[PDB]
């Protein structure tokens, strides 16, 4: 996360951490269920085995709250496209279920047309990760936070010099040095709602971290809620 | 402005238009309040709280 703040005490619960051999993150995760985390079909080539970690906020230090979990299915999208990033989404079923607990919650799934019409027209949405902190930087070691602006689909369009499919949003800023960046991607994209987040977005990728006339582009997570919604049942 | 384009139809959560009034809804874990309008935790750790 370039910019933004970092996730104070319980605020960010429903962020997870995919993490490496090495126990170190290489992207991002939003918990759905006990059971199941949300992350991006590009994340899934980045390490041979991985474990999803949850609970933290701080990688330097234990605070009590950290888990770290077996993944027993990982259940990519069929259609995923290396080439455009196009059906961006993957959902993991883990070994143990995550007991919930300060720092660890899910993110509500929306229903589509509720969603679209009352959660992609607010001003912003928040995504978060443990991501570089600038295009060239290292991964932060802190969890970060950034309020992302939703784009107008169109002037998106005009600014990217790659296809935006019907799967994928734009957020972010124009000019503004704020944007996720390397490390976030699957990590989660929510929107509030009277107190309440629900999971709009999966970080898919940009062009650089942050760079001027560009936008995040996010995973349309409204796109896929009956996908998802069969993928949590088995 | 109407129904669930007014303010969200008064709802919580989720704002249906069934016939020409508004249904709320509430996301898994989380019960109609008895108002027809608000969302009620079942148990602790509802989706998308902010813990304490
Ligand atoms: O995702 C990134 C960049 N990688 S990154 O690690 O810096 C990164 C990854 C995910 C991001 C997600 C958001 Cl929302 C914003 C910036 C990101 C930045 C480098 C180029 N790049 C990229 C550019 C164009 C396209 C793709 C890219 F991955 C895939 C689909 N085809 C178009
Ligand atoms: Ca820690
Ligand atoms: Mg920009």
């Amino acid at each position: 996360i370039v910019g933004g703040q970092e996730c104070k005490d319980g605020e960010c619960p429903w962020q997870a951490l995919l993490i490496n051999e090495e126990n170190e993150g290489f992207c991002g995760g939003t918990i759905l269920s006990e059971f199941y985390i949300l992350t991006a079909a590009h994340c899934l080539y980045q390490a041979k085995r991985f474990k999803v970690r949850v609970g933290d906020r701080n990688t330097e230090q234990e605070e009590g709250g950290e888990a770290v979990h077996e993944v027993e299915v990982v259940i990519k999208h069929n259609r995923f496209t290396k080439e455009t990033y196009d059906f961006d989404i993957a959902v993991l079923r883990l070994k143990t279920p995550i007991t919930f607990r300060m720092n660890v919650a899910p993110a509500c799934l929306p229903e589509r047309d509720w969603a679209e019409s009352t959660l992609m027209t607010q001003k912003t949405g928040i995504v978060s990760g443990f991501g570089r902190t600038h295009e060239k930087g290292r991964q932060s070691t802190r969890l970060k936070m950034l309020e992302v602006p939703y784009v107008d689909r169109n002037s998106c369009k005009l600014s990217s010099s790659f296809i935006i499919t019907q799967n994928m949003f734009c957020a972010g800023y124009d000019t503004k040095q704020e944007d996720a960046c390397q490390g976030d991607s699957g990590g989660p994209h929510v929107t509030r709602f009277k107190d309440t987040y629900f999971v709009t977005g999966i970080v898919s990728w940009g062009e650089g971290c942050a760079r001027k006339g560009k936008y995040g582009i996010y995973t349309k997570v409204t796109a896929f809620l009956k996908w998802i919604d069969r993928s949590m049942k088995t | 402005r109407k129904l669930c384009s007014l303010d969200n139809g008064d709802c919580d959560q989720f704002c249906h238009e069934e016939q020409n009034s508004v249904v709320c809804s509430c996301a898994r874990g989380y019960t109609l309040a008895d108002n027809g309008k608000a969302c009620i935790p079942t148990g602790p750790y509802p989706c998308g709280k902010q813990t304490l």
